[PDB]
């Protein structure tokens, strides 16, 4: 068939008609972005020649191709650790959430770490790590940051934003009650606080349910 | 079958007609010795960068 | 025969390194975008449309992935919307009374100043409107009373 | 280590900022002798969070930092006939 | 090492060129890298084969050089596009993007020409000599649930003020700096206090 681009929608436009929202959803969506790939290394001599001295006596007339090839792969491997540092090591001081998690009805249990410890990871991070799955001179170099360190960086970014809003990004982490942080964020989108405070339980039930649908979507869809 | 490596005693269960076992990407990673029929596991000799 | 083997294997290794360099640059652009989203979606509230989720970005949560990062974008998605009659400005004593922050909306009979993203009517007052010029200029002038908060006290 | 066998460096329980990256969270430093350790991501900071407590700045700094960005590389030309054949 | 990034580019160029030159002294499986030697001590039917081997090796070296130059040029182009974006949004304006024009709240950036690139001097407002206060989402006066217009309700041990969020400047609660919305039943952390009527 000829594909459909969508459903035609003639907007009810007039020179004196407006549509105003009387409600809201509070939506949580996920974005997945690769940050690094495997740090691989090749011994060009052992790949091309292996253990043969005869081939090793040759391949010297070919020049510095081997020194040029493993220099490029080394630059790639060094860049992968630089990629992870730029993404995750964006935080000074490893922030921790308080033992009393009173965030105005908002429930971050599935994104905060659990001490049951499939590493110091969250419930969502445990779902993520299960969902996605040396010879001839080929070696794989471990990343400088372990998965436990990245999850520690991630939990510090998460603890800072829950407790201190955007202040920790600029300077020192300044504590602010949650749902007072959320009232600031409604002001950023043109909603006049107030709508948050008068709908604080609805805005929370909508947030917690939307977070719950992520763990279902991650567990269900391959 | 000529090669280099370390020959551990293996628990691979070869069929009687077979004489050695290959892996993915076709690398000989097991073999049964002609005398005293028994499967051996080949692992590459230790190597790396320094 | 060794030179033929050397030439083929060397070409195979050059091919591998070239495609790794091209893929590494592709990953680096992804890592730079992920590092920009961490700064602008997690460490702040972004005004850029569709940069941090779909809707009006509120806040994002990073989650660690084996070779990447997962952002949990929390956005304010409006709509249980309704329709209203609208005027650019309101004429009262010939002063044109534009709204300070919201929009003029109308029921079948009455007019209000609601905020543009949430419906919250509020009556027309001098506190939430400002006066500029007379009523001859603006095309969509609509007659209405503008309530002076001070006058009832006096 | 997970990166391999390290000879000539002494492992310590202490954790510091990474100085010479070895890998798998292991870094090296010079104190007398060379030490190997698990790198420290930073100083733990439990922010004093409450449902009715706020922190407000009473002053400021005015910081000036530098960012260096490459914009161009050397414009080179190779006469392939001259290079290959002279 | 402050300008290391710029230095890197220079090195990454020079080394490459060096390799190219040092690939002119490789036999590539021929009798010599000096082509005049091959012509001098060989009959052209065999010198042709030797010249062909040298040609293949040198051509492969030059193709490798050109490919790596194209990849590095794409990297430099991405860097230059980022630098142009920073010139537009940090120097020609004030950016609200976090950490795009330095760490802190961006005030203004200054360009400086660097020998083979650009340097941005980002002046940002870094807050903090901070203090701790008690906050309320709203203030309850006459049962009307007042909210701050532009700042935040903060408390000393005894009194309440409306301060701006990034600098401490108390100011007493008034009808001019608050707006009324609803009654006092809904807001969870609402606190009793008087709001001053000018
Ligand atoms: C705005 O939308 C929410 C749904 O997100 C409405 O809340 C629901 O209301 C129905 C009955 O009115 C209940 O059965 C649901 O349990 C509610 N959902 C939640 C998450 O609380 C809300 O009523 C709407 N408000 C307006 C003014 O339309
Ligand atoms: C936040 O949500 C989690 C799960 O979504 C809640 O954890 C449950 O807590 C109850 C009792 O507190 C236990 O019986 C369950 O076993 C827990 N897990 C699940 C999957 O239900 C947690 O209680 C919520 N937080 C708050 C404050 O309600
Ligand atoms: C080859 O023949 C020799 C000599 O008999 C075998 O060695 C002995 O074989 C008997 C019978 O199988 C065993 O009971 C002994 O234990 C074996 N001795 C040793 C030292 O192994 C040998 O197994 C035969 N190899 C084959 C058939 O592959
Ligand atoms: C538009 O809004 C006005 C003001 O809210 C509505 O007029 C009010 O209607 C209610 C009906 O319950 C009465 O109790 C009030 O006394 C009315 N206020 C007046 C007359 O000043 C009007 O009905 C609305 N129009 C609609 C919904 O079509
Ligand atoms: C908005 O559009 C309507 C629709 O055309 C305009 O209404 C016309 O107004 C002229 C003169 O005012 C009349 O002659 C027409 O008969 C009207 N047409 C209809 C269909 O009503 C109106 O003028 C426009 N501008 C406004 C409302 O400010
Ligand atoms: C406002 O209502 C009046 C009549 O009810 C109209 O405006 C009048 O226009 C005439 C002709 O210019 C003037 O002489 C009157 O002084 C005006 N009266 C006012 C401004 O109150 C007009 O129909 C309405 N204005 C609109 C719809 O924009
Ligand atoms: C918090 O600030 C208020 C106002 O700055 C302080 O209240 C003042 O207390 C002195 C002591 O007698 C009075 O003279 C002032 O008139 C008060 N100011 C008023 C009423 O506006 C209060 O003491 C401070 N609390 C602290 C520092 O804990
Ligand atoms: C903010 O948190 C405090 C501490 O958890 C809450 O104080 C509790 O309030 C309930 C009922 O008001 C009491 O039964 C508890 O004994 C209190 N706990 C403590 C430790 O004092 C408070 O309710 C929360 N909300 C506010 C202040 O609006
Ligand atoms: C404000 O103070 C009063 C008592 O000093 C309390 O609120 C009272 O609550 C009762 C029961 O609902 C009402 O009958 C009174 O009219 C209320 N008085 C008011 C609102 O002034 C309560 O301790 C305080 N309110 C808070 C902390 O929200
Ligand atoms: C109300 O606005 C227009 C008025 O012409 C109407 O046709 C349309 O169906 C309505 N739109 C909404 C959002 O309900
Ligand atoms: C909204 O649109 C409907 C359908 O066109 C119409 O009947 C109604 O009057 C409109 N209301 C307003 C106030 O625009
Ligand atoms: C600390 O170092 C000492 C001596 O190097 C060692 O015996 C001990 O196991 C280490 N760890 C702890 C927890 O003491
Ligand atoms: C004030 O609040 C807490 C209360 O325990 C205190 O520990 C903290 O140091 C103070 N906050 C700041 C950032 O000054
Ligand atoms: C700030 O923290 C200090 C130290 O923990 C505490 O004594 C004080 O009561 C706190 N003040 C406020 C208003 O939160």
């Amino acid at each position: 068939y000829t594909m459909s681009l969508g459903a035609e929608n003639s907007v009810a436009y007039s020179n004196n008609s407006i549509a105003i929202p009387t409600n809201f959803t509070i939506s949580v969506t996920t974005e997945i972005l690769p940050v690094s790939m495997t740090k691989t290394s090749v011994d060009c001599t052992m790949y091309i020649c292996g253990d043969s001295t005869e081939c090793s006596n040759l391949l010297l007339q070919y020049g510095s191709f081997c020194t040029q090839l493993n220099r490029a792969l080394t630059g790639i491997a060094v860049e992968q650790d630089k990629n992870t540092q730029e993404v995750f090591a964006q935080v000074k001081q490893i922030y921790k959430t308080p033992p009393i998690k009173d965030f105005g009805g908002f429930n971050f249990s599935q994104i905060l770490p659990d001490p049951s410890k499939p590493s110091k990871r969250s419930f969502i991070e445990d779902l993520l790590f299960n969902k996605v799955t040396k010879f001839n001179g080929l070696t794989v170099l471990p990343p400088l940051l372990t998965d436990e360190m990245i999850a520690q960086y991630t939990s510090a970014l998460l603890a800072g934003t829950i407790t201190s809003g955007w202040t920790f990004g600029a300077g020192a982490a300044l504590q602010i009650p949650f749902a007072m942080q959320m009232a600031y964020r409604f002001n950023g989108i043109g909603v006049t606080q107030n709508v948050l405070y008068e709908n604080q339980k609805l805005i929370a039930n909508q947030f917690n349910s939307a977070i719950g649908k992520i763990q279902d979507s991650l567990s269900s869809t391959a | 079958l000529t090669g280099t490596g370390v020959l551990t005693e293996s628990n691979k269960k070869f069929l009687p007609f077979q004489q050695f076992g290959r892996d993915i990407a076709d690398t000989t990673d097991a073999v049964r010795d002609p005398q005293t029929l028994e499967i051996l596991d080949i692992t590459p000799c230790s190597f790396g960068g320094v | 025969q060794i030179d033929r083997l050397i030439t083929g294997r060397l070409q195979s290794l050059q091919t591998y390194v070239t495609q790794q360099l091209i893929r590494a640059a592709e990953i680096r652009a992804s890592a730079n975008l992920a590092a920009t989203k961490m700064s602008e979606c997690v460490l702040g509230q972004s005004k850029r449309v569709d940069f941090c989720g779909k809707g009006y970005h509120l806040m994002s949560f990073p989650q660690s992935a084996p070779h990447g990062v997962v952002f949990l974008h929390v956005t304010y998605v409006p709509a249980q919307e309704k329709n209203f009659t609208t005027a650019p400005a309101i004429c009262h004593d010939g002063k044109a009374h534009f709204p300070r922050e919201g929009v003029f909306v109308s029921n079948g009979t009455h007019w209000f100043v609601t905020q543009r993203n949430f419906y919250e009517p509020q009556i027309i007052t001098t506190d939430n409107t400002f006066v500029s010029g007379n009523c001859d200029v603006v095309i969509g002038i609509v007659n209405n009373t503008v309530y002076d908060p001070l006058q009832p006290e006096l | 280590t997970r990166a391999g066998c390290l000879i000539g460096a002494e492992h310590v329980n202490n954790s510091y900022e990474c100085d010479i990256p070895i890998g798998a969270g292991i870094c090296a430093s010079y104190q007398q002798s060379i030490i190997a350790y698990t790198m420290s991501l930073g100083a733990e900071n439990s922010v004093a969070y409450s449902n009715n407590s706020i922190a407000i700045p009473t002053n400021f700094t005015i910081s000036v930092t530098t960012e260096i960005l490459p914009v161009s590389m050397t414009k080179t030309s190779v006469d392939c006939t001259m290079y290959i054949c002279g | 090492s402050a300008l290391g990034k710029l230095q890197d580019v220079v090195n990454q160029n020079a080394q490459a060129l060096n390799t190219l030159v040092k690939q002119l002294s490789s036999n590539f499986g021929a009798i010599s890298s000096v082509l005049n030697d091959i012509l001098s001590r060989l009959d052209p039917p065999e010198a042709e084969v030797q010249i062909d081997r040298l040609i293949t090796g040198r051509l492969q070296s030059l193709q490798t050089y050109v490919t790596q130059q194209l990849i590095r040029a794409a990297e430099i182009r991405a860097s230059a596009n980022l630098a142009a974006t920073k010139m537009s949004e940090c120097v020609l304006g004030q950016s609200k993007r976090v950490d795009f024009c330095g760490k802190g709240y961006h005030l203004m950036s200054f360009p400086q020409s660097a020998p083979h690139g650009v340097v941005f001097l980002h002046v940002t407002y870094v807050p903090a000599q901070e203090k701790n206060f008690t906050t309320a989402p709203a203030i309850c006066h006459d049962g009307k649930a007042h909210f701050p217009r532009e700042g935040v309700f903060v408390s000393n041990g005894t009194h309440w003020f409306v301060t701006q969020r990034n600098f401490y400047e108390p100011q007493i609660i008034t009808t001019d700096n608050t707006f009324v919305s609803g009654n006092c039943d809904v807001v969870i952390g609402i606190v009793n206090n008087t709001v001053y009527d000018p």
